[PDB]
């Protein structure tokens, strides 16, 4: 178990230094940035706190936001 | 050929040592398994029993 202080879904170490959502056949993938692979496909480079469930305290979660899963 | 093996065997290094920090680095060995999934079965390979095969056949050369 990789560690998580905010049970928000997404691990402290990819909070801090850096993370994208990128979908490979037809499922959604939580990675690292990796920027040989990330930037040729035009994504984004998130960063958040690794100890806030919504960094910016709205009630929508760091991993909602970036993911999708969110009302609409 | 055994001449670009030969004169390009760094960049062959570079290509197995770079995998062996993704599959230890506990965050992310995920991201090894969904862009190269039979990289990510071979050091499973050898992970699962291949390192003891190539740790013992290394003692009885100790002889
Ligand atoms: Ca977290
Ligand atoms: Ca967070």
């Amino acid at each position: 178990t990789v560690p998580d202080r905010d049970n928000d879904g997404i691990p402290d170490s990819l909070e801090v230094e850096g993370y994208t959502v990128d979908v490979k056949n037809k499922r959604t993938f939580l990675s690292p940035w990796i920027s040989n692979i990330h930037e040729k496909k035009g994504l984004t480079k998130y960063k958040s706190s690794p100890e806030k469930w919504s960094t910016a305290s709205d009630p929508y979660s760091d991993f909602e936001k970036v993911t999708g899963r969110i009302d609409k | 050929d055994i001449n670009f093996i030969k004169e390009n065997l760094t960049e062959f290094q570079h290509a197995f040592s770079l995998a062996f920090s993704y599959y230890f680095a506990p965050d992310h060995r995920t991201v090894l398994e969904l862009y190269a999934p039979d990289m990510f079965e071979y050091m499973n390979k050898l992970e699962k029993g291949g390192f003891e095969k190539i740790s013992e056949s290394l003692k009885k050369e100790g002889v």
